[PDB]
């Protein structure tokens, strides 16, 4: 064990990957959101190109 | 006219062209206060300090920044009460 | 997020009717046939069932806060 | 055709998809001056609408939800896309382009109350406040309890009867501003009991609680948030927008006998003044206009790509005369106060409004002898902090060019940091004096009698303090 | 002084200074119920 | 300066009417002595307006001169900008 | 937060007169009548009825402030007649058009059912 | 601290920053709240 | 309280003497204590003197009875060892 | 937006 | 560090002694209300509850005071403290003793602020004079700042979203100064340009050049009403113009009601004839132009702009020269008022009737589009063969844009003429063009013929790409298209690639406004430092605060600058 | 602690120093509305000072058809210094050259 | 110096219209009566709401909005009714109120439709427009709703919930002959449903003489009063607004001499 490293949300390896929408909504998250965001201290950061 | 040609005149009554910027400006002989309004601040009072200047309070920041009347419009003059007057007249209350 | 009762403008009862609308919308009728049908004259009401995004039904797909 | 050029190599695939996600929103961007589109891409961020699905589970602070949003009956191609219809932010609003009573006048808005009433442009404001049971310290324990004034040493005045044993606000419980949301209490080491340490609502939220949660954050301690929620409905300072870059708050509200109405019944839901649109020359508003109107009679959402060439005023216009209007989209209005018809004819159709998030309740304040900074005793700064506005140095000019050297004395130096010193007169500096023990004495000089009392602002007695520890002597002489 | 729970949406009481964990899930994420008190609603 | 050669303007400036009325009017408020009959005029400014239309008010104005010397001008003797 | 309630705008608040009556002092036979908590509605009507009698010179009515619930009417009649008697007879005349249009609209509803 | 009231307690208030007798309202103390204002790691640095 | 009411007419700036600042200063004999607490919150000759200044929003500093607002403050020398050119 | 004598 | 600490912008000489935050201020959106005066500004209730000016007890006041103080912090009308003659302050929010609520001479009684306590009302940035002048307060029951419509002008505010700061002095003194130098009707005309600053704007000044046309024509009720919103009217309504065959008024009878007294002026309408002076019907005017007001009454003319605006010789100006400032106020609220009552009966509106044209003028239109293009390849030709001569002091590539820019701009504005001849007198793009409330006929042309060239960097749009302007375009087309001519109108809808053009040029727009904010404010603030303390001494002359004079007497006349007028001399023209 | 200390604060390098740290990356996501959220989420953001008001960087260029929306530009103090892409404009990942 | 006589004709009649032609009225009446119609015709609707419980997905002051818009039957029953400002009992009574239940949970899988038709009212004349229904809220399994609310009698110048009509349509002149409003081109404009004129003519030669009369109407309801009855209504309610301002009027009158 070397670290963690922060997810993107919805990315390759989030949770949420290759989810149907219901099971989304099972796990109380919308279908509609993009992703591409990193959960970092309990708020959504967003890398500005 | 009256509002260009002051600026004329301020600029140029020196006889040197004095530039509206902190060099033109603080190098005329006002309060030192005033002068460090304007820009330069510390380092005009530290040559102050070093010079022992001393700031006329004639001015209008220098008044402001002090607290007191400043002389602009309605400080220019100083009102005093007229005993006589008071005497004559009815005195209701 | 659910259909207003009593379209803005006018005032009109437009809650009842947007089951039927969605009834009417798949049982192949136009959306202006189907305004017609349910009554809808004036642009304002048809404006209200017309552009209504039923929202409270995405919302029912999350389970309950408490069972 | 005639030749231009016969090699090409790559063609688009539509010219539409050069704007982006904002800009893509805007029907009939080509008829709009390039500001405008600008300007709305920038509105259109800060409108109100559902903004995730998810809204209940998630606890965010400053969320605004809108009661009914309606998707757009003007609408792009390219909206499909970006998921407006799914979640929309606005509602299609019969819009008049008259000048009423003048409310209306620059960019402000005249709003019907009776709509208003019905659910126009109703929206909550969820504001969450989270609270933290901190142990670290090494006497310190942030324990949640509710307050008591007698058990606790630090305590404050406000409202405490709210807050149940756990310290906690129930949720459906109305708290007004200034309120304890959170009670909270740090024991107090015993250098030799309590300094309060309660939470307290934001002035004038004036709301109900709505969800409150108590978890686990990262660091293991016990973490609450609370959601507030309050019911905004429009008022005659909140700032409403179409998608053509206008803006403008709302000037009054007239009920619906008040508003002018058509033969038909229909009275505008907004009056909006024909001076916007000439010189912003917002051409796409009233194409859009002409477009909602065609497209609520026929039942069809309207097409509204940028660039299509199938679709021009004209023939918009022919299909709203076959509806039985005016071919431009004008109507013959009747004045709501007399009855008359208004002599000039009203350009009325429906228009895609938004409603933004800047409303008046958020942004009124007001100062009057509140609470004053340490460093330099001066009024504090922000809404929050019950701040005064700042009397800047533009703001100073221009009182001395009004020759109000009297006023100007009261902003600058009495509203904002009245104090007197004591000065040596034989020494301007500055010189120790017991008012209490009624001595005052001068050091450097052993003298007792020379001492004269001088008003200056607490400023300006720092920034001599600051000169002298510089080692410049700013020796102030009455003389 | 009842909390109901996230995952299992039972309700569970919860002295004060107790660990917030719900019995029969063990979920830490607690919502405290609607209050008694009842509250006039305007219409309007 | 002697009561002669008085060389500043005859009129009051704006901002002597300004001051003199504020003046005035805070000495009013004070409970001093209204020369002016007042017919039911109870906010001090008023009063102290009366009082300047009917050349009353008890103040001498006394104008400072850039040399330093100061003339002074009885508010009576002051034509009112008015 | 400063919103008005909404049944101030019809409701008399304690200690406050429907009607006010204040005679103009500028022209003879002029007097200038302030309602309180009433709008357009009543003021329209009242005007018109005013205009048609042909002793009133003058009448106008003013909503000072539409946030505010006032109207002012102004009536001018000749010598020989009062403003305030103007004002009565136009109050009985509305009354009475208003009752003989509610007894006519009576008849037509019952003709139109069953007939 | 009130002069006229020996022993009495004064509430704290927020809008103003004083200590006020409750039985009387007069305010001990005019802008006396102002804004009011690691120790566990190491010691004083 | 005495004291007349004076307006400054006349501000006069100088450097300030080391002599004058010796015996300006509240403070005697210099900060000899780095550390701000002694006998837990007050060190004499520390950087936080209570005849300085008055602190806690409660206390009176030595000199004058304050309470936070009356008292202006009142300054304190430091006698370097080796003397240090002024920036 | 006009012409090289007017604005952009 | 110290230095650090002092030399800043927020530091203690600046950012705490120059300007400082100060109490009894307060701050919300503003909102129109045509309803109101010039003088006037409605404040909210909670603003007004919570800011409290100081009444001093006087034997005259007591009674009043005394109810205030029973009234209390919760009802609105009521008084948040007592000011004893100790000093002791008796907050009566927290329950006083019925023996405190006794007022005597000498108490201060702080009450909230009520109607018609003078107020000081700021927009930032506060550029000039203007931006900063008394009102008096008006207590109405919503949550923002209403101010009347004419005072937009000079604080340069729309009701968009702007807020303003409102500060209440508190001493008599204080409010004595504002009251006799800062309040609005005194500041109507400024020194800086010797004309008014505030004028008719807007619905009233499109609605008065309709009111006041020769074909309107108002019946006895209209009149009543019209006469029921003039606040200085005499009470005699006036003959009707037209005694029979109906008893019809006109629009300038009416108006000539509003006028203040007795005042002369003679104006020009916009659309004005040139050749109607010299040729006949010079005074019986055809198009009811050439505004005349002899006697306080409107002989003839249209009013407009130049009549009511913020010109020298306006109607306005000519009123504060000559009835004074307070008639001149009445005069402003009294214009909108009735104007504004007589725009329910007739109404304006904007609709896509306006931006349409005739057939025949859009057929125009893309002719002269067709023969400039035309001569825009002519050129190039020219060019190409090298026949083109180069201009003396400019290079050939210079010249060639020169004869281009020529000649599409002579194509623009041809365009915009033939649209602009199209308009009828209906149109109401024309209205508010022609009154001068809103819009240009630059805008007007562009609505309706053509969009017009976009330039960037006072130049064509340039080759961003390797010698062509979009990758559609082909390498080295210097044709119209190519470098940016929007033929298409607003109306018509531009092509792709001249959207994205006109993207270009509205963004060197915005972009010069937003450096020009930031550079004008540097140079603004750099002149009032050099000349903050020149002032007019006792002897009227100009000096300083070091007593040098500037100037011997100011503007070398000693006059001060609004009680100045435009003037002709008329001795220095004519021949011997 | 690193990837989170400089996702958290905004300046992209190392806690103790912060000289040649870029602050502007990893802001809050805007959920004002959905479009604020897409929107925010495609953003670009060029380097260049907001305080120099030199103009050349500002202006949008014609190289930027197709790849960088025309209109959507905050107005302000960052007029084209801060940039949002085009609907099908499409970011290179990557590739090795071998 | 005397009021006008005018005349009624009633040319349509269904349950939720009436379409009537007022004649020899000035134009002054008439509006104020269609003003009357929207505004000053009273009629029962909630005004308060007490939610017990709300799992709903819409937030309680959601569900009262909905609940108060929803128009109540207030044929007969208005007139009986007294305002709750006029009632001398605390708060409110059967006499000044009508209290409405609901109760609903769902406890199927599929979705409940909590429609209008779920409010039960103590009183069986006000009922909600029920003799599809008017939908309050949908509930997923396991969510339920438990309210109890008060109906006020109220008019629509309070709030548009107590606004009788759908939409009331006035003209008069449709052949503009007084040219009250004057077309920039007469042609273009539809000719009105009430227009006597031929179809080559756009408008009515103008008529100087003339004066508006013979207005037009058409007014709807929403259910909660008989069409006709809400013109009766506001007819009898502005005949009262003047005989209360006459009865204030002699009183000023008389106090003053
Ligand atoms: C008209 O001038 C005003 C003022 O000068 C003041 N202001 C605004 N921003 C700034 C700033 O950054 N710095 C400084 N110093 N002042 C600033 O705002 C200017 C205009 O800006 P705008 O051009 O956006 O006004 P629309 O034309 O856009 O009005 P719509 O139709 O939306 O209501
Ligand atoms: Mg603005
Ligand atoms: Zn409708
Ligand atoms: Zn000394
Ligand atoms: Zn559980
Ligand atoms: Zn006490
Ligand atoms: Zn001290
Ligand atoms: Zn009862």
């Amino acid at each position: 064990f070397i670290g963690k490293i922060p997810i993107m949300l919805r990315s390759t390896y989030c949770l949420l990957n290759g989810l149907t929408d219901r099971d989304l909504c099972e796990l109380n998250e919308c279908p509609l959101d993009p992703g591409g965001y990193f959960i970092i201290n309990g708020s959504e950061k967003v890398l500005i190109a | 006219y009256r509002h260009l040609a002051l600026l004329c005149d301020t600029m140029t009554c020196r006889g040197h062209l004095m530039a509206i910027t902190r060099h033109g400006v603080n190098r005329q002989d006002t309060g030192p206060l005033m002068k460090c309004s304007f820009e330069e601040t510390v380092d005009v009072l530290m040559e102050a300090a070093a010079h022992g200047e001393s700031d006329p309070m004639k001015g209008v920041s220098e008044n402001i920044m002090l607290g007191q009347l400043a002389p602009a419009g309605t400080g220019c003059f100083d009102l005093l009460l007229d005993a006589e007057k008071c005497k004559y007249g009815m005195e209701i209350p | 997020m659910i259909i207003p009762v009593r379209c803005f403008t006018c005032g009109k009862i437009v809650g009842n009717k947007w089951e039927a609308y969605l009834g009417l919308l798949q049982a192949e009728y136009t959306e202006g046939d189907a305004l017609d049908a349910l009554g809808l004259k004036r642009y304002c009401c048809r404006r209200m069932l017309l552009a209504h995004v039923d929202l409270i039904e995405k919302l029912l797909n999350y389970a309950p806060l408490e069972k | 055709e005639v030749a231009y050029c016969s090699t090409y190599t790559h063609c688009e695939i539509h010219p539409s998809m050069i704007l982006g996600v904002c800009a893509s929103i805007i029907p009939f961007p080509d008829h709009n001056q390039s500001p405008r589109n600008t300007y709305q891409s920038a509105m259109g961020k800060q409108a109100m609408g559902v903004y995730i699905t998810n809204f209940h589970v998630r606890m965010d602070t400053l969320a605004h939800v809108l009661y009914y949003p309606q998707k757009p009956l003007v609408t792009t191609r390219s909206m499909e896309y970006l998921r407006f219809r799914e979640l929309p932010a606005g509602i299609n609003s019969i819009v008049a382009i008259a000048s009423y009573t003048g409310y209306n006048q620059e960019d402000s808005v005249i709003m019907n109350r009776s709509a208003v009433d019905r659910g126009f442009f109703r929206s909550v404001f969820y504001r969450s406040y989270k609270e933290q049971e901190s142990k670290k310290g090494f006497d310190q324990e942030e324990v949640f309890e509710k307050p008591t004034r007698e058990t606790c040493q630090g305590m404050r005045h406000a409202i405490y009867d709210k807050l149940d044993d756990d310290g906690l606000i129930a949720p459906g419980v109305r708290v007004s501003g200034d309120d304890v949301i959170i009670g909270k209490t740090v024991t107090l080491p015993e250098n030799e009991t309590k300094r309060d340490c309660s939470t307290f609502l934001r002035t004038s939220e004036t709301g109900i609680v709505d969800q409150v949660m108590v978890t686990l954050n990262q660091e293991g301690y016990k973490f609450c948030k609370i959601r507030v929620r309050s019911v905004r409905i429009p008022q005659i300072g909140d700032k409403f927008a179409s998608r053509h870059g206008q803006k403008g708050t709302c000037g009054i509200q007239y009920r619906q006998e008040d508003m002018p109405f058509t033969c038909e019944g229909i009275t505008p839901d907004i009056i909006i003044n024909p001076h916007a649109i000439p010189s912003r020359m917002t051409i796409g508003h009233l194409i859009e206009c002409l477009q909602g109107k065609v497209s609520a009679n026929k039942g069809e959402i309207g097409d509204a790509t940028p660039f299509n060439d199938a679709v021009n005023v004209q023939k918009i216009s022919n299909l709203l005369s076959d509806y039985g209007y005016h071919l431009r989209g004008n109507e013959v209005l009747y004045n709501g106060f007399t009855g008359r018809k208004i002599t000039s004819q009203i350009f009325i159709g429906p228009t895609y409004y938004q409603r933004l998030k800047h409303m008046v309740d958020d942004k009124i304040h007001s100062r009057a002898r509140g609470p004053i900074q340490i460093l330099n005793r001066q009024p504090m700064e922000g809404r929050s902090r019950d701040g005064g506005l700042r009397f800047g140095e533009m703001e100073r000019d221009c009182q001395i060019a009004h020759g109000a050297a009297q006023f100007l004395r009261e902003r600058l130096f009495e509203a904002s940091d009245p104090y007197q010193v004591h000065v040596c007169n034989l020494c301007g500096i500055m010189a120790i004096a017991n008012t209490r023990t009624h001595t005052y004495e001068c050091r450097g000089c052993r003298n007792k009698t020379q001492i004269s009392l001088v008003r200056m602002p607490y400023a300006c007695k720092l920034l001599f303090q600051e000169l002298m520890s510089m080692s410049i002597a700013p020796r102030m002489m009455s003389v | 002084m009842i909390y109901i729970c996230g995952e299992c949406h039972t309700e569970n009481e919860i002295k004060s200074r107790d660990p917030i964990r719900c019995r029969e899930c063990g979920y830490r994420i607690m919502y405290k119920k609607r209050t008694k008190r009842l509250v006039v609603f305007d219409a309007r | 300066q002697a009561n002669q050669k008085r060389i500043t303007t005859p009129y009051m400036t704006k901002y002597e009417r300004a001051r003199v009325l504020g003046t005035r009017a805070l000495q009013i408020a004070m409970c001093a002595p209204v020369m002016v009959e007042l017919e039911g005029e109870t906010d001090p400014l008023l009063i102290a307006m009366k009082e300047l239309k009917a050349r009353k008010i008890p103040i001498i104005i006394r104008r400072y001169l850039p040399d330093g010397s100061y003339e002074d001008w009885g508010v009576d003797e002051l034509i009112i900008s008015d | 937060m400063n919103a008005p309630p909404a049944f101030e705008s019809f409701l008399l608040f304690e200690g406050e007169k429907k009607i006010t009556i204040n005679k103009d002092t500028k022209v003879p036979n002029a007097c200038l009548f302030t309602i309180n908590k009433e709008d357009h509605t009543l003021g329209n009507i009242i005007k018109s009825q005013l205009l048609k009698d042909p002793q009133v010179l003058f009448a106008g009515y003013k909503v000072p402030h539409p946030l505010e619930h006032k109207i002012i009417i102004r009536v001018q009649t000749t010598p020989d007649y009062s403003p305030q008697e103007a004002f009565t007879n136009a109050i009985t005349d509305l009354i009475s058009e208003l009752s003989l249009l509610e007894e006519r609209f009576r008849v037509a509803i019952k003709d139109k059912q069953e007939g | 601290t009130c002069p006229n009231h020996p022993d009495a307690i004064l509430v704290e208030d927020y809008r103003a920053g004083d200590m006020i007798c409750p039985e009387c309202g007069l305010v001990v103390g005019d802008r006396v709240i102002d804004v009011g204002s690691n120790p566990l790691l190491s010691d004083g640095d | 309280s005495a004291c007349p009411l004076r307006t400054i007419k006349r501000v006069q700036f100088g450097v300030l003497s080391p002599d004058e600042l010796k015996r300006m200063s509240v403070t005697e004999g210099g900060i000899k204590y780095p550390e701000t607490t002694e006998g837990g919150r007050p060190k004499l000759g520390g950087l936080m003197d209570p005849r300085q200044g008055v602190i806690e929003r409660t206390g009176r500093c030595q000199t004058c009875a304050g309470n936070m607002t009356e008292c202006p403050g009142h300054f304190g020398h430091i006698e370097l060892a080796k003397p240090v050119f002024h920036v | 937006i006009w012409g090289i004598g007017c604005n952009p | 560090s110290l230095k650090q600490r002092l030399k800043g912008k927020e530091g203690r000489v600046r950012g705490n002694l120059m300007g400082k935050r100060v109490d009894f201020s307060a701050r919300t959106v503003i909102t129109p209300d045509p309803n109101l005066s010039i003088d006037q500004v409605g404040v909210p209730r909670s603003i007004a509850a919570n800011m409290t000016f100081a009444e001093i007890v006087t034997p005259f006041n007591i009674d009043r005071l005394q109810e205030l103080v029973r009234r209390g912090n919760s009802q609105y009308p009521g008084a948040k403290y007592i000011i004893r003659d100790n000093g002791d302050r008796i907050d009566l929010r927290f329950h006083p003793k019925p023996s405190d609520l006794h007022l005597q001479t000498g108490y201060k009684v702080e009450r909230h602020m009520c109607d018609g306590d003078i107020v000081i009302f700021n927009r930032q940035p506060t550029l000039h004079k203007m931006s900063m002048m008394g009102h008096r307060v008006r207590i109405l029951p919503w949550s923002t700042f209403r101010l009347n419509l004419s005072v937009t002008t000079p604080y340069n505010a729309d009701f968009d979203g702007d807020e303003m700061n409102l500060h209440l002095p508190q001493s008599l003194e204080t409010r004595a100064e504002i009251q006799e130098l800062a309040m609005v009707p005194r500041m109507i005309v400024t020194p800086q340009s010797n004309r008014p600053v505030m004028g008719i704007v807007q619905d009233t000044l499109t609605a008065v050049r309709k009111f006041t046309k020769r074909d309107v024509f108002l019946e006895r009720g209209e009149v009543m009403n019209l006469l029921m919103f003039l606040s200085t009217w005499d009470g005699k309504v006036p003959q009707p113009a037209i005694l029979k065959p109906r008893p019809l008024w006109t629009g300038k009878q009416i108006f000539s009601l509003i006028i203040p007294g007795h005042i002369n002026c003679i104006r020009t309408h916009s659309t004005h004839p040139d050749d109607e002076d010299s040729g006949p019907y010079k005074h019986i005017s055809p198009g009811d132009t050439k505004v005349v007001v002899e006697n306080g009454e409107l002989i003839m003319g249209i009013l407009c702009k130049k009549s009511l605006g913020t010109s020298a010789g306006s109607l306005v100006h000519i009123s504060y020269l000559e009835m004074g400032h307070d008639i001149t106020r009445l005069f402003y609220s009294n214009i909108q008022t009735v104007i504004n009552n007589w725009l329910l009966i007739e109404g304006h509106t904007i609709g896509i009737g306006d931006s349409i044209a005739d057939s025949k003028t859009y057929q125009d239109i893309q002719n002269t589009i067709k023969k400039a293009k035309q001569d825009v390849i002519e050129v190039i030709e020219k060019a190409h063969n090298n026949e083109l001569e180069p201009t003396p002091g400019n290079t050939l590539r210079q010249t060639f844009e020169n004869q281009v820019n020529r000649i599409l701009n002579d194509a623009r504005d041809k365009t915009g003429s033939s649209a602009q001849k199209s308009l009828s007198e209906y149109n109401n793009f024309k209205s508010m063009v022609v009154s001068g409330a809103k819009g240009s006929k630059i805008n007007i042309s562009q609505v309706i013929a053509v969009v017009g060239q976009q330039n960037v960097e006072g130049k064509r749009i340039p080759f961003g790409f390797k010698h062509r302007t979009l990758p559609h375009f082909i390498k080295d087309d210097y044709g119209p298209e190519s470098r940016g001519f929007v033929e298409n109108s607003y109306l018509a809808g531009l092509t792709p690639t001249e959207f994205f053009f006109h993207a270009m040029g509205g963004r060197e727009g915005l972009i010069d406004t937003a450096v020009k904010t930031a550079e004008t404010g540097y140079i603004q603030r750099r002149l009032i430092k050099s000349m903050e303390s020149v002032m007019v001494k006792y002897d009227a002359t100009v000096r300083n605060s070091i007593n040098q004079v500037v100037q011997l007497r100011y503007g070398e006349d000693g006059l001060a600058g609004e009680s100045v007028e435009f003037q002709n001399l008329a001795t220095l023209k004519p021949s011997n | 602690d690193g990837l989170k200390y400089s996702l958290a604060t905004g300046n992209w390098g190392d806690q103790k120093k912060a000289h040649q740290a870029r602050a502007g990356v990893s802001q809050v996501l805007n959920r004002l509305t959905f479009a604020s959220t897409l929107s925010h989420l495609r953003r670009l953001n060029s380097p260049i000072g907001r305080d120099g008001k030199l103009a050349k960087p500002r202006q949008l260029h014609n190289t930027l058809w197709g790849m960088v929306c025309p209109a959507e530009t905050p107005e302000g103090h960052a007029v084209g210094l801060v940039k949002n892409l085009a609907l099908m404009a499409y970011i290179s990942v990557g590739s090795q050259p071998s | 110096p005397y009021a006008n006589q005018p005349t009624v004709r009633i040319t349509e009649l269904t349950d939720e219209n009436v379409k009537f032609i007022i004649e020899n009225t000035d134009l002054a009446v008439a509006n104020s009566i269609r003003r009357v119609f929207i505004a000053e015709v009273p009629i029962i609707a909630i005004d308060w709401v007490q939610i017990d419980a709300n799992s709903s997905v819409l937030h309680d002051e959601f569900i009262a909005h909905r609940l108060g818009l929803i128009p109540l039957t207030s044929d007969d029953i208005v007139d009986k009714l007294q305002y709750s400002r006029d009632c001398t009992c605390e708060e409110f009574c059967p006499e000044c109120s009508v209290e409405f239940t609901l109760d609903v949970r769902c406890n199927e899988d599929q979705t409940r439709h909590v429609t209008s038709r779920d409010l039960i009212s103590n009183s069986p004349r006000v009922i909600p427009v029920t003799s599809d229904d008017i939908l309050i809220v949908k509930l997923r399994k396991g969510q339920e709703l438990r309210l109890r609310a008060y109906a006020k009698k109220g008019f629509g110048k309070e709030h548009a919930k107590w606004n009788p009509t759908a939409g009331v349509a006035f003209e008069y002149d449709p052949d503009n002959a007084l040219r009250h409003t004057v077309y920039p081109k007469p042609e273009e404009w539809p000719k009105s449903e009430y227009s006597e004129l031929d179809e080559d003519e756009s408008q009515a030669p103008y008529d100087p003489n003339g004066k508006p009369e013979r207005f037009y109407y058409n007014v709807e309801s929403c259910g909660s009063l008989r069409p006709e009855t809400i013109v009766l209504s506001a007819l009898s309610g502005l005949k009262k607004k003047l005989s209360d301002l006459q009865t204030q009027l002699s009183h000023e009158i008389q106090s003053d001499v």
